[PDB]
RNA sequence: GGGGGGAUGUCCGGGUCGCCCUGGGCACCUCUCCCGGCAGCCUUCGCGGGCAGCCGUAGUCCCGGUUCAUACGUCGCCGCAAUCGCGAGGGGACCAACGGGUAACCGUUCCUCCAAGCGGUCGCCGGCGAGCACCACCCCAGCCCCGCGCCGCCCCCA
């Protein structure tokens, strides 16, 4: 995926998919936002699949539920990133209290 | 695109056959809420120290150390130890 | 005019399996022997995978789809062969042209000669063997002793006789030694030397006299990977003696024939070759294959026997399964047919000099009907008739309710295995009629409930069928040429209306005057099959027209004392210069008791008759063909049909639309330029150059252009006897324009059929050829 | 279709069957038709047929 | 909560602006697929007007020919549509009234 | 070129000089005629002229206009006197925008020529027999053989020795070779930069390429290996001749510019070296 | 996009009441020049300039509804060094989401532990075996595919 954003063909790579294919790619995405080490690239792909396959979510409700299970991890992915900075401030001026 | 800027820094050694080899790579040498475009780099003319300034505003000072985690020194298979640079110092900058 | 566009009628396409000219070429004459070469009947026969064999007339750029004969269920075609005798000379030097017999193969052990005069299969002939996978006629040097060669799956070359109008399997030339060789492509380098490409990567050369084996040619493994059998998909012969063959790697090979060995290989396509063509002088090579792509190749200057590709291009959207080339009466073309249902024709001598022509993928007949009082629309194919009711107008809606507005109302399926040639409906939609080549059946409908009105007297089918607007007469073109009518009687009872058909009454068509050499030569008594039939708006007058241009009409004399007699002015009705494509009575009545018959022939000849006077209407005497507007004069589109208005008539081809005011009179495509029978010339980007300027006078100010070549009194009278017209092409795949009710306003259904990959068969790819 | 034959065990009683094609057209052999189909489709694979569907 | 609803009202205003563009062109008579009911399309997508430029090999661009533009308006057409002509069209002045089935 | 003025073969110089911007003129010179700086005007043509080459000797010359081509055939034979140096010219439009071209002279006479021409669409037209096609007012129907492989501009097209291979290279860093005896292509696929130029040895042995990153490679045939290797500074150059794909309005039109100074360090402990 | 106009259709004070208008709402066709590009043709080496310019929108006689893709030289085995992954099976949370059921709750997906075992990447100053041959011809059995006949079952009427 770093290769396909670097040679700019992620949009080509994802614009021709089908129901089951975006089921699999969404399943990978929803599995792998949670790692921040590739969260950027994953959320780029997530943006693209939103641009590309949000139309037939009512035509296929099992993918709407997959579209939901995208959020169903993301609504606690706000809390991981938030509580990160909540912990992220808890360290920094304890370092200041050293001096 | 200014969000999706990707800025590598790589430390390299050179062999007398003009060989350029990696020793380290840092993906984030200047980071705040988003990445900071790193402004300048300079060498200490007396020591192996590289200072650099970025959009963070901090100047960071990097020196090569020996790869040795818990006393086990990391040697290249020919025997020589693995050198690796590191942020030896950080200096923030007061702004007006 | 309120128009309802429609795309839910999934008219299924069919893969063209055969393209077949009745002549590969004609001997070239000058302008002064055009009168000799005028009466030569040249046509193109095509077979599609639903078993449909259809004949078109080239018309030197016209390409009018003459006839369609569909075959039954689980019935396809793959081959097609014309058998034209050499031209006969009568005792006084009159010419009788060669009677061209049509033969086909129906994926059987049987070869079938077809009769197009009675418009069915004439004869079958079957040998005890495998299934024939290529066949063709022995060429000409004997004179009256010609034969058919057919290769098959087990191998055995079967040999049929064709003379005295007979089609009988004679004997087997030779079978392959292996039990694993399939005979897949046939050609003939000489009268007695036959060359057949064959499944085990071979091209075997035999002599037909004693069934002997001249040689074998070999083909390697496909170094494209596995599947180590090369499939010799096609062979063609150059007229000078060399042999060329297309293969399974997409390559093409060139073979010296006097030693039958290969001089050259060319790597051209990426997937397989499916068809080839050679110029009639033996100069140009054409190769069409399943990369939806086709190439042309020329001989290298200098080096003998060496050729090279000039270029390639995608014309089609699916493969190019079959093709046929013609070079005669100044028209050098090649017709290519595949599976995207659209024939594509190319110039040979002006290849890279004129644009191609995409013929309509849809049939000539519109095959769309409407009971406008019932607002029922109708379309039939292989065994079924499909009916939609619209149940609402357009001004009521003038989004969410158009889906309920249309409705898949009904679908009836015919019994047996035949196909519906034609159909007719009553104006109120209570009477339906389906015509097969085997029988004709009527169905009474009550708003549904459908009952089968059973027909007596028939048993041989019909080609055309119309029902009178007053629901009293049913007429049919039986076996193409035989017009026959039966009265239907509508008896009421306490349950409702019921209908009983009388005996079919025959009405004798007029004995036309044709010379005997024309009656014998060509396709013989062929064009006498009729294409268009019409009752009047009151069904007191009947009129029929054939493929020749003749029109025979009939009057209805009342006293059931009603019977149809001949109109005496039908003799004064003259024969048309072209085949009439559309004819219709005017529903707006006249004031003298006569009718007004609007006719358009395939040269776009628009005119109108006063048939009881036996003459043209005065408005047609006024408005001439030079008076006709140029967007109608230049269309290259055969008029599919007409819908009437009060003072207007709305015409439609396949991609064109017009409306004319018949009350009024009237005041880009080039005209005087001479081309082949396909497309207009190139203007901007062609492989040939356009401006060739020589330069004398070294200052460069004097140049040269090197050409690249190998009724005044009548209009006085017609003006002393004494606009509103419109055209568009913004509805490209029109298959039906049918009126409905609910200069007057009318609603109308414009049903189209765009082609998709979904309708198309799917493309298969191995690992290498993966298209971008 | 054609009526199937009734054997006594030794003899095969059959009604003769020739009523299918009066004058229309010969019924194609789907077996050989599939042979030619695969012979085109030697070892390739097709494309995903449509777009977004089950 | 403000950032959550920041996002939603941002995209809502953007899609409403593009919908003003598309329904302006539809009232003109360019026959685009826009929504007809009083509820939000799940795809927040609009039919843009056809790019008159056609990208060719290798990167060169020629303007789109009217033939392919008509091919593109044809593929943008739907399954069933009432396409009423006017007498102002018949004389050549104004345009039609198009109503396609809600897709 | 080298021609026989009366009985002595000497060097003639053909100068293509613009008279307006969209037009130019070709003028012949001897040594003494160039010394007196007067010249033999042969042809002026008015369609944004690009170039000119000629056959060995002086039988045929060829001017490359943007979309057309001009062919000059020397009217007299053996060139008895100097003053009878006249060339019959015919112009004709190539269907693509002409980038470059090469010719093989079909030969002790000059019996014909075969011309390959490459255009920035990525196309090669080869014309088989121009002299036999234009020697004959009326001419027969001419049609080149089409060869499209490259997506971007083609930059350098030549013939292989005995002319059996159409050798070429352009922007896409692939040395491409049309087979010309069968329908195959053979390519040395991944060069370091765009192929700016291709040239051929006197024998069929050695190819020499100029490559867009200031480089030159001389290879031997079917060895394809660097037998003579030279590279230069490879700096960002403001191009005198701007670009060969800057003619047909790409999505990004490449512009000769320098938006930043070059990054470079001389090596200490070895000041003879510099990284850039 | 602006600045502006001539004209289409429209409501609220309205007017002798009609041509419509002013005051508010206005959407469009048109004209106007200033926005962005695109071309050509002279100019000068070029830098630049000039000239008469088109387009920013829709359906065609046909028809560009096109043309376009990146190499051989050798493979297989298993060993070393760094590096990552999957996980059979056995365990936890019941967080979240979905679909049912009011609900209880169920189920599905998910989060995570332990892990039999298993690969994958680069560097091997690793080793080992072998190169047409993963072939030609032929034959016999075999997986798939497809064709028809025979049964087995279920049918219904009987």
């Amino acid at each position: 995926l770093t290769a396909l954003r670097h040679r700019s063909a992620l949009r080509e790579a994802l614009q021709g998919r089908d129901e089951l294919s975006v089921i699999n790619i969404l399943r990978w995405a929803g599995k792998y936002v949670a790692d921040p080490r590739y969260r950027s690239i994953c959320v780029d792909v997530a943006f693209h699949l939103i641009d590309l396959y949000a139309e037939h979510v009512g035509g296929s409700a099992e993918l709407a539920t997959q579209f939901q299970q995208l959020l169903a991890k993301v609504n606690r992915e706000v809390e991981k990133a938030e509580l990160a900075i909540v912990t992220g401030g808890m360290v920094e001026s304890l370092m200041m209290s050293v001096e | 695109c200014k969000e999706r800027r990707e800025i590598y820094l790589k430390f390299w050694e050179v062999g007398a056959d003009q060989s350029l080899e990696l020793v380290t790579r840092i993906n984030d040498a200047h980071y705040t809420k988003q990445t900071e475009s790193i402004f300048d780099l300079a060498s200490d003319p007396t020591s192996a120290r590289f200072a650099t300034i970025g959009n963070d505003g901090m100047v960071r000072f990097w020196s090569p150390k020996l790869r040795k985690r818990d006393g086990l020194m990391a040697t290249r298979p020919d025997g020589q130890p693995l050198r690796s640079w590191s942020c030896s110092r950080v200096v923030p900058l007061p702004v007006h | 005019m309120d128009i309802h566009r429609c795309r839910f009628v999934r008219y299924p396409a069919s893969a063209i399996n055969a393209v077949a000219f009745t002549h590969s070429a004609l001997p070239v004459v000058s302008s002064s022997k055009k009168y000799l070469q005028k009466n030569i009947q040249v046509r193109l026969a095509i077979g599609r995978a639903n078993g449909d064999i259809e004949i078109w007339n080239p018309l030197n750029g016209g390409w009018y789809q003459e006839v369609i004969i569909p075959g039954g269920k689980d019935r396809s075609v793959d081959g097609l062969v014309w058998v034209t005798d050499p031209d006969e000379e009568m005792a006084d030097g009159k010419i009788i042209h060669g009677k061209s017999r049509l033969f086909s193969i129906g994926y059987t052990t049987t070869i079938t000669e077809w009769d197009l005069e009675k418009a069915r299969a004439k004869k079958h002939a079957s040998g005890q063997h495998g299934e024939i996978w290529c066949f063709g006629v022995q060429p000409l040097p004997a004179a009256q002793n010609r034969k058919l060669v057919a290769g098959t799956v087990d191998g055995n070359l079967v040999l049929y006789s064709i003379e005295d109008g007979d089609l009988k399997f004679q004997k087997t030339l030779t079978r392959t030694p292996s039990k694993k060789t399939k005979f897949v492509s046939i050609a003939f380098q000489s009268h007695n030397i036959v060359i057949v490409g064959c499944s085990n990567s071979t091209i075997c050369a035999y002599d037909v006299r004693t069934g002997t084996m001249l040689r074998q040619m070999t083909l390697g493994t496909d170094l494209t990977g596995g599947s180590k059998n090369i499939i010799v998909w096609a062979v063609k012969c150059l007229p000078n003696g060399d042999i060329v063959s297309g293969d399974s790697t997409g390559q093409v090979c060139i073979w010296d024939g006097k030693t039958y060995t290969q001089a050259q290989r060319i790597q051209s396509h990426t997937q397989d070759v499916l068809c080839l063509s050679v110029s009639a002088d033996g100069s140009k090579i054409i190769s069409g294959g399943m990369d939806r792509r086709t190439a042309v190749y020329e001989p290298m200057a200098g080096q003998s026997g060496r050729w090279s590709k000039v270029f390639h291009r995608r014309y089609h959207q699916h493969d190019v399964k079959a093709m046929a080339s013609f070079e005669g009466k100044g028209m050098s073309v090649v017709v290519s047919g595949g599976s995207d249902a659209s024939p594509i024709v190319l110039p040979l001598r002006a290849l890279g000099k004129e644009f191609h022509r995409t013929l309509p993928h849809l049939p000539q007949h519109p095959t769309v009907l409407s009971a406008p009082k019932a607002r029922y629309i109708l379309s039939w194919w292989e065994n079924e008739i499909r009916i939609w009711h619209l149940l609402n107008s357009a001004q009521q809606f003038l989004p969410l309710n158009l889906r309920k507005n249309r409705k898949f109302l009904a679908q009836v399926l015919i019994k047996g295995a035949s196909h519906i040639t034609s159909a007719s409906i009553s104006e109120d939609g209570t009477l339906l009629a389906a015509s097969t080549p085997t029988d004709v059946k009527v169905f009474h409908l009550d708003p549904l409930y459908i009952k089968k009105v059973n027909m007596t007297g028939t048993g041989l089918g019909a080609t055309r069928v119309q029902i009178s607007p007053d629901k009293r007469w049913i007429c049919w073109a039986e076996e193409g040429s035989k017009v026959m009518i039966s009265r239907v009687h509508a008896t009421e009872s306490a349950d409702g209306i019921s209908y009983t058909v009388s005996v079919p009454h025959k009405l004798h068509r007029l004995r036309r005057q044709i010379p005997k050499h024309i009656l014998l030569g060509g396709l013989g008594s062929y064009d006498r099959n009729v294409s268009q039939i019409a009752f009047s708006a009151d069904s007191r007058m009947l009129s029929v027209a054939d493929l020749a241009g003749y029109i025979d009409t009939w009057v209805l004399r009342g006293p059931a004392g009603e019977r149809w007699a001949r109109n005496p002015k039908a003799a004064m009705i003259p024969k048309l210069s072209a085949a009439p494509v559309v004819l219709s009575f005017s529903p707006t009545p006249r004031d003298d008791g006569d009718y007004d018959l609007l006719v358009v022939t395939t040269l776009k000849q628009l005119l109108i008759f006063n048939p009881l006077r036996g003459m043209l209407s005065e408005w047609s005497r006024r408005n001439t063909y030079p008076k006709l507007p140029e967007p109608f004069r230049d269309t290259r589109d055969q008029v599919k049909g007409i819908v009437w208005q009060g003072q207007r008539a709305w015409f439609y081809g396949v991609a064109s639309l017009f409306m004319f005011d018949l009350s009024q009179d009237f005041s880009k495509r080039k005209r005087g330029a001479h081309e082949s029978g396909a497309g207009s010339k190139i203007e901007k980007h062609s492989l040939v150059p356009q401006r060739i300027r020589a330069a004398s006078a070294p200052d460069g100010t004097k140049w040269e252009d090197i050409e690249m070549v190998d009724g005044s009194e009548l209009q006085r009278l017609r003006e002393e006897n004494r606009a509103k017209w419109w055209h568009t092409y913004q509805f490209r795949p029109i298959m039906g324009i049918v009126p409905i009710e609910g200069i007057p306003p009318l609603e109308v259904a414009l049903i189209e059929r765009p082609l998709s990959e979904d309708d198309l068969p799917e493309r298969y790819f191995a690992e290498g050829e993966w298209e971008r | 279709k054609n009526p199937k034959d009734k054997r006594v065990g030794s003899t095969a009683y059959r009604v003769v069957s020739n009523g299918g094609d009066p004058r229309l057209a010969p019924k194609a052999k789907k077996q050989s038709l599939n042979l030619k189909q695969a012979l085109l489709r030697r070892d390739r694979v097709a494309k995903p047929r449509g777009g977004f569907f089950v | 909560e403000a950032v959550r609803l920041k996002g939603v009202i941002a995209e809502a205003a953007n899609y409403a602006k593009r919908a003003r563009r598309a329904l302006a062109d539809s009232a003109k008579g360019k026959a685009m697929t826009v929504h007809m009911s009083a509820e939000l399309p799940l795809g927040l997508k609009t039919d843009n007007k056809i790019s008159t430029e056609r990208v060719r090999s290798g990167g060169e661009i020629v303007a789109r020919s009217s033939r392919q533009i008509g091919h593109f308006i044809s593929k943008r057409r739907g399954i069933y549509s009432i396409h009423r002509i006017s007498e102002e069209m018949l004389l050549g002045a104004a345009g039609p009234t198009v109503v396609q089935e809600a897709r | 070129d080298a021609i026989e003025v009366a009985g002595k073969v000497d060097d003639v110089l053909l100068t293509l000089n613009r008279l307006t911007k969209s037009s130019a003129q070709i003028i012949a010179y001897n040594s003494k005629m160039l010394a007196t700086k007067t010249g033999k005007l042969l042809h002026t043509y008015d369609e944004s002229p690009q170039s000119l080459r000629s056959v060995a000797g002086g039988r045929a010359i060829v001017a490359a206009a943007k979309e057309a081509l001009h062919i000059g055939i020397l009217k007299t034979k053996k060139l008895a006197s100097w003053e009878e140096l006249a060339y019959r010219f015919v112009s004709f439009d190539v269907p693509d925008i002409i980038s470059t071209f090469d010719i093989r002279p079909i030969i002790a006479e000059l019996q014909d020529i075969d011309v390959a021409v490459g255009g920035a669409r990525g196309a090669i037209y080869v014309y088989s027999n121009l002299l036999a096609h234009l020697h004959t007012l009326r001419v027969g129907t001419i049609q080149p053989r089409k060869y499209h492989w490259h997506r971007r501009a083609v930059h350098s097209v030549k013939w292989s020795g005995d002319g059996n291979y159409l050798i070429s290279g352009g922007y896409e860093t692939v040395l491409v070779l049309w087979q010309l005896d069968t329908g195959r292509v053979d390519f040395l696929p991944h060069l370091s930069a765009a192929i700016e130029n291709i040239v051929v040895s006197p024998k069929g042995s050695a190819y020499a390429l100029h490559l867009d990153d200031n480089s030159a490679m001389v290879l031997s045939t079917a060895e394809m290996k660097p037998s003579m290797y030279v590279s230069g500074i490879q700096s960002l150059v403001l191009g005198d001749r701007p670009s060969k794909d800057a003619l047909v309005r790409r999505v990004w039109r490449p512009i000769d510019e320098i938006a930043s100074p070059l990054v470079a360090t001389i090596s200490p402990q070895n000041p003879s070296h510099m990284f850039l």
